[PDB]
């Protein structure tokens, strides 16, 4: 408020109750339109304050008002340049400064108001306050036009070191704005290079950087040696100097950039490998720090720089193989990810490989998923090698059964890439003796179905392979093709859409028929969509959703022919009555069709919402039934009413598209409804119902069911989980999640203990996981407890889905049993 | 010369000192006390707090919930922060961590507030402060709670609340637990100082943390700029505590001595509630009971476990487990183990010959101490009945105490030890407060109380003492002890939440060096003691001020010098003038004129110039510049 702010401000004490007034008032917010007069007040009482820290609060306030919503505040401009031009204080003129700038991000398109900004920038710019001076580098930073060059350059030399980051700052953030640096701006931040404070140089190397990509070919001599170089050559050599740096910032910020630039020379990329231009061993000093950040930033820097250059790719395997022996956990897998990277330009050495797989022994699942996707991408040269891939392979088969579908997928690769390497080492893997005929192994063995894959992608390029094959061998493959054509490759040795909309057509069509042929139409293209929903994959979404509208208005036109048979309300008969089952049934498929389905348009919300509206309307009818007390039967009647006219409110611009529907001729005959008696509201009511046509359901052109799949704990042949008395025992849970476009705010974890006790748990958005679009992982622990039980019984664990409150199941349960034993 | 405090609690400071070129803030604090107002976090969803009635008013019902009187919040725990909004975080260059304790709302400060300046800390403080935020995130993130109660921190609705709800402040300023991801980014703008470590700031101040003797790492700081003196002392300690004692001899000559993390509950000594402790709980566990002993992974748990070390093998009490539950529970004794340097000369010694510092390697040796990582893992299979547990927060609002006392909380067998000080272990206890366990508290706060700091400011004379409002006061639960307070010659100024004190050590005289070329062309005088007169360009570099090489006069000239002296040293045909209180000489060539005045004189020339410089000249044979 305006006047209230300004009473409260004239009557609190000067030197801290208007503070702490001011501070309550900072976090509430302020409506557009009032912000002018309330900024008014603010500089009114600025202008009576004496106390510096409150002048500071009321800068700093009127800068925040700023930023609210669309104000436009061009009109609080000239106020506040002359109170910044009659301020005295270095913190109120910095905060000052700090609203100037605020201002004109508010309006950038605004030219005038940023060339006074500039200006009143450049006139505080001498200001002994190193704050000020730091405001006045950001606001000709931010603002400028694209000489501020020159005015920012001349304070490279300025003896507080924090200003001379605010200056190269200013400088970048110029440059990224659009700015085109000058050339001269290299030899100012050289000299900065050698400064005593780690932002200076940090800020430094990153516009020698700029500065160098804006001018690459461009020609600087060498002070002491009559030789010409290159501008790139040369700010490259000072970063590689960089990553010597005493401070580990600026060894990481000098790697990063080092690996940005790819315009140098061939020799000056050779020259950071070799042992013994101050470049040489650059990354081999970057590479073995004691920190492991610049260990990262250099492993990511030799990825582009490989990427950029395969000959350079060629001398960094070695050292980037010789990483994967690191013992940090992020640094191995930035490593396995860049060597991935770089596959397409190399293949690796025989003890390269020799020292990869030595120290290859994963155990996590990340790291293990992670060289599984670096063997699909590798290239090796020898044959031994894959020898050995395929004993640690088969090794991380017998440990981890979940590592079998990507070991599988890793050796359909492995073999396609490399079946040369394969043909020798296939005798020596299908076991077949020269002159006996071998027993036929367990085709159930994952092992060796994992070897008959890799040998069949490698037989897709190699005729020589299909004649060392054994005659189970071909038994064998003739059976992994047709179950396992995914991965087993071929070897030398509509109708549905048409019918969905023929369906929903027959239904709309014929709605002028009996009850009984109504719902037995009804009931035949509910069970056709649910099999043609069992039947296609793609058309599963669109079958389910047309058939639970259905499935709503079969519901609802049972419900009324049970009011047909039902009689006069105190003769009414509970045990034999469905109706109200039926309008709670047309509740929860109308919260499904809103939110277990994905790709819903406004024009199905609104029918939705109809029926919806229609459930409650037969939920009132069926109510008033039953109860003979008046005053809770106008309290639903008003309560319906009111939901009818917030339906008619929120979709106004859809009515014209439900003609002749429950809810037109409802609103048709409004006021009558508003004014009349209850028992007169239900028998119209009832009536209307009845007489309501059946609206069509427009179908969207994309639409997937949201599905879940709980894997983790499987059946439950596994033994009981043991000693849990009183305490707890964590379950790990595993799910794929297809098509659920926010499951963090909506996916909840239920648990049903044997007892009536229910679990409801909300996963925090770390354990979602999303390897792909509409599909994603679900990985967590929930936590189960309860007291002694005399036999191991089982407890349902189920994943259900949440709307805004209440909740819908949309996965299937699945059981574990516990045996918490005392002790 | 400014300090403003961004934080009312005494024992969890935040302050901002604008003195010189440089805003350093004095730790971050978290008060975590508002937690008490919110349910307790469950690991497991309770049959009890779930189905707790909801609380009644004219309106709102399913925000509010209600546990025999008392009124608690069903979210998610919130932390009270520091003010940030009362000075632009932006323009904060230096942060200095004392305790791990001080050490939380970090990330707050360095992700939201956009600090990009430096903090400065003692590794010890920075490891165990790592794992208290783990723990915290660990302990929030392990069974996440919605945040939808936001109308009881209406300005309008929270006068109505009761007591406890009523009273909370800030309550708009609180926020929900940082994640792992700002936790990590924070300690990674962090520098390791060891103790009397110099590190200058950008060349105007020069900070030291020095051993404060409270905690491992704990550190005072003490803020100069070579005339004056800031001395920062946060909690510290005077006891026999196992790292290196108080450094009290550095704090002297300050002209300012900001004071904080004094004790909580006075009155008690520490060593008589050590024993206490022991003998409660050895007396719960001879009679079958558990023993659940709420308390900080890293704190003062590792004094009780030697005090039970020793106290154990006398009681005859070896058979049962010592149970210690965290997810930091194994790198907080490894890191207590290594840190063996940071300890007293008493216990720093056990580094000659080979031996850990800490005897409960072998608790775990013999196999008496137990740690384990949650309640699912091992711990469940090694589970014997009559245990002392450690573990969970000592708030009781989240961790593995809530389900260890929603376990035993029903039996009177089993007992519960209170022995952080910092939680109202009556408010701590409130949404349980049904149960028939024993609550028994006995806090054990080494930190200095009244006369130990009254001894102490004797001992160092500060010229000024900055100290939280709730010192210079007697606290409301006495409010008739005088000795509780904080006594100086000075009126020993105060602060509360969100004040600004402008301090009035203001002095002048900075610090400047003189280099020897130019200090070859300085030459003293004598005057009545020596002075010379400087002329020189000054260079600036780093906030380091040197004077490279590129009106007043004073002396004795009365009247009667002045006309007998000079009469006669070079000119001729003078005559003086009878004037009053002085005499004017003036010559015939063109009128030239000499007039002085009380203690001053000057030259007067009429169109001449030659000799107008030797007639100044000859006046300074004897006037110096004093």
């Amino acid at each position: 408020k305006s006047a209230a702010l300004h009473i409260d401000l004239c009557k609190a004490t000067s030197p801290a109750d208007a503070l702490q007034y001011l501070l309550q008032f900072a976090r509430k917010p302020v409506e557009a339109e009032s912000v002018e007069g309330v900024v008014r007040i603010l500089l009114e009482h600025y202008y009576k304050e004496n106390d510096p820290s409150v002048r500071l609060k009321i800068a700093s306030l009127l800068g925040l008002l700023s930023k609210t919503a669309g104000f436009s505040p061009d009109c609080i401009m000239d106020d506040a340049i002359n109170i910044l031009q009659n301020e005295k204080s270095h913190q109120v003129l910095a905060q000052l400064l700090d609203t100037l700038l605020a201002i004109g991000t508010k309006l950038p398109e605004n030219q005038a108001i940023q060339m006074r900004l500039v200006d009143v920038a450049c006139k505080h710019l001498t200001d002994t306050s190193h704050g000020v001076r730091n405001k006045c580098l950001q606001l000709l930073g931010n603002l400028g036009s694209l000489d501020v060059q020159k005015i920012i350059g001349d304070y490279f030399s300025d003896q507080d070191p924090r200003v001379r980051t605010a200056a190269i700052k200013a400088m970048l953030q110029l440059h990224e704005r659009g700015l085109k640096l000058h050339q001269t701006i290299y030899n100012q931040a050289c000299k900065l290079l050698s400064d005593d404070y780690e932002q200076v140089r940090s800020a430094a190397v990153q516009l020698i950087w700029v500065v160098s990509q804006l001018y690459p070919e461009s020609i600087v001599p060498i002070p002491s040696s009559n030789e010409e170089i290159r501008l790139v050559d040369d700010a490259f050599g000072k970063i590689c100097h960089m990553v010597s740096d005493g401070s580990w910032v600026v060894r990481v910020q000098a790697a990063k950039l080092l690996g940005s630039m790819e315009q140098v020379s061939s020799h000056f990329l050779e020259q950071t490998l070799d042992k013994k231009s101050g470049a040489c061993g650059a990354f081999v000093h970057g590479l073995e720090d004691e920190m492991y950040e610049v260990r990262i930033a250099a492993v990511e820097a030799l990825c582009m720089l490989a990427q950029s250059s395969p000959s350079f790719a060629e001398k960094c395997l070695d050292f980037l193989v010789d990483m994967f022996n690191d013992e940090i956990e992020e640094v191995r897998l930035q490593s396995i990810h860049t060597m991935r990277k770089i596959s397409n330009n190399i293949t690796l050495r025989e003890d390269q490989l020799d020292t990869v797989l030595a120290v290859l022994e994963d155990s996590s699942r990340d790291i293990r998923e992670a060289l599984h996707e670096l063997l699909c991408c590798t290239n090796v040269s020898t044959k031994e090698g894959i020898h050995l891939a395929l004993v640690e392979l088969l090794k991380n088969l017998t440990k981890y059964p979940t590592d079998r579908d990507s070991i599988w997928k890793c050796l359909k690769f492995l073999g396609s890439r490399h079946p040369t390497l394969v043909l020798p080492l296939v005798p020596e893997l299908l076991s077949t003796h020269p002159f006996f005929d071998t027993a036929e192994p367990d085709m159930d063995d994952p092992a060796y179905i994992a070897v008959l894959v890799l040998i069949f992608n490698a037989a897709k390029t190699c005729p020589t392979m299909p004649a060392l094959f054994s005659d189970h061998t071909f038994r064998h493959y003739a059976y992994l093709r047709d179950s396992l054509s995914h991965l087993v490759p071929a070897l030398r040795l509509d109708p549905s859409q048409q019918f969905l909309q023929q369906s929903l057509e027959r239904v709309y069509s014929l709605q002028h028929l009996d009850p009984q042929g109504a719902q037995e139409l009804l009931e035949f293209t509910i069970r056709d969509l649910q099999r043609l929903g069992e039947l296609q994959s793609e058309l599963a979404g669109v079958a389910d959703f047309s058939a639970t509208y259905l499935r709503c208005q079969l519901l609802l036109i049972k419900a009324l022919q049970e009011k047909l048979w039902n009689v006069a309300a105190p003769l009414y008969l509970k045990q034999s009555d469905l109706a109200s089952a039926a309008a709670k049934q047309i509740m929860e498929e109308t919260y499904k069709m809103e939110f277990m389905y994905s790709g819903v348009e406004n024009k199905q919300v609104v029918i939705i919402h109809h029926m919806r509206l229609q459930a409650k309307a037969l939920q009132l009818i069926v109510t008033a039934r039953t109860t003979r007390g008046l005053d809770p039967l106008f309290g639903m009647c008003e309560k319906f009413l009111q939901e009818v006219d917030f339906f008619q409110r929120y979709f106004i611009a859809d009515l014209p598209h439900l003609q002749d529907s429950f809810v037109d001729k409802l609103l048709d005959l409004m006021p009558r409804l508003m004014t009349s008696k209850p028992a007169e509201v239900v028998k119209i009511l009832q009536t209307m119902l009845r007489q309501s046509a059946f609206l069509h359901l427009p179908l969207p052109e994309q639409i997937h069911k949201a599905s879940a799949t709980i894997i983790e704990p499987a059946g439950e042949s596994d033994n009981p989980l043991r000693f849990t008395s009183g305490l707890v025992v964590a379950l790990d849970v595993d799910a794929t999640l297809e098509h659920v476009q926010d499951p963090q705010n909506t996916v909840k974890v239920q648990v049903l203990y044997p007892d009536g006790q229910a679990q409801m748990i909300h996963p925090k958005p770390a354990d979602f996981r999303n390897p792909g679009p509409g599909r994603h992982r679900l990985i967590t622990q929930v936590y189960l407890s309860h007291t002694a039980w005399t036999e191991a019984c089982q407890v349902e664990v189920r994943l259900l889905l949440a709307y805004n409150e209440g909740t819908i199941p949309f996965s299937k349960p699945v059981k574990v049993y516990i045996m918490p034993k005392p002790a | 010369m400014k300090l403003y405090c961004l934080s009312g609690h005494p024992t969890l400071p935040c302050n901002v000192l604008k003195f010189k070129s440089t805003t350093i803030m004095l730790d971050c604090g978290l008060d975590m006390t508002s937690t008490l107002n919110f349910l307790p976090l469950p690991l497991v969803q309770s049959p009890r707090l779930s189905n707790l009635p909801g609380w009644s008013l004219k309106d709102l019902d399913k925000e509010l919930k209600e546990c025999s009187g008392h009124v608690f919040v069903d979210s998610v725990p919130e932390f009270c922060l520091p003010e940030t909004e009362l000075i632009d975080l932006s323009t904060v260059d230096v942060i200095l961590i004392s305790n791990y304790h001080c050490m939380m709302a970090l990330p707050y400060i360095t992700e939201h507030t956009g600090f990009t300046g430096t903090v400065y800390a003692t590794e010890p403080t920075v490891q165990i402060g790592r794992l208290l935020m783990e723990e915290l995130v660990n302990f929030i993130e392990r069974v996440p709670k919605a945040q939808s109660a936001s109308l009881w921190k209406n300005k309008d609705i929270q006068r109505l609340l009761p007591s406890p709800l009523k009273d909370a402040v800030e309550v708009s300023t609180w926020r929900r637990c940082y994640t792992m991801q700002e936790v990590n980014s924070a300690l990674s703008k962090i520098q390791l100082v060891g103790y009397s470590q110099k590190i200058e700031l950008f060349g105007a101040v020069q900070v030291t943390p020095l051993s404060s003797g409270y905690a491992l790492g704990s550190s005072n700081w003490i803020i100069q700029s070579h005339y004056e003196k800031v001395s920062y002392v946060s909690g510290s300690s005077l006891l026999t505590t196992h790292p290196q004692p108080m450094d009290q001899a550095s704090l002297k000559n300050s002209d300012v001595l900001v004071l904080t993390g004094l004790t909580q509950i006075p009155t008690a000594n520490p060593d008589g509630m050590v024993g206490e402790f022991c003998s409660n709980l050895a007396l719960t566990v001879r009679n079958g009971g558990n023993v659940l002993v709420p308390c900080y992974p890293s704190g003062v748990i590792y004094d009780l476990l030697e005090c039970l070390y020793q106290y154990i093998d006398s009681a005859g009490l070896s058979s049962v487990p010592l149970y210690f539950i965290s997810p930091v529970a194994n790198s907080s004794l490894e890191f207590s183990q290594i840190f063996a340097e940071w300890l007293c000369h008493n216990k720093q010694s056990k580094v000659y010959l080979p031996e850990p510092p800490f005897p409960h390697a072998e608790l775990i040796q013999t196999n008496k101490l137990k740690h384990y990582p949650s309640i699912h893992g091992d711990f469940s299979n090694d589970f014997r009945q009559p245990c002392v547990v450690f573990t969970g927060h000592p708030s009781l609002r989240f961790g593995d105490v809530v389900h260890f006392m929603e376990l035993w909380g029903k039996s009177s067998l089993n007992t519960v030890i209170f022995t952080e000080p910092d939680f109202s272990y009556l408010e701590a206890l409130a949404p349980y407060q049904p149960l028939a366990m024993k609550c028994i508290y006995c806090p054990i706060d080494t930190r200095l109380n009244f006369i130990q700091v009254s001894k102490l400011l004797k001992e160092v004379q500060p010229l000024h003492v900055v100290c939280p409002e709730q010192y210079t006061q007697p606290p409301p639960a006495q409010s008739h002890r005088m000795d509780l307070m904080i006594d100086c010659q000075p009126p020993a100024m105060s602060y509360r939440r969100a004040e600004v004190l402008a301090l009035p050590f203001k002095r002048r005289y900075e610090k400047i060096e003189i280099m020897p070329e130019l200090a070859d062309s300085l030459v003293p005088m004598e005057i009545k003691i020596s002075l010379a007169t400087v002329s020189a360009v000054l260079h600036t570099k780093d906030n380091k001020h040197l004077l490279q090489p590129p009106p007043l006069l004073s002396g004795s000239i009365p009247v009667e010098q002045f006309v007998q002296t000079l009469e006669k040293h070079g000119f001729s045909d003078i005559k003086v003038e009878d004037t009053a209180k002085g005499h004017i000489v003036l010559l015939q060539e063109a009128e030239t004129l000499i007039q002085i005045e009380e203690d001053s004189t000057h030259i007067i020339c009429d169109n001449d110039e030659m000799l107008r410089v030797r007639l100044r000249d000859l006046v300074l044979k004897f006037l110096q510049k004093f």
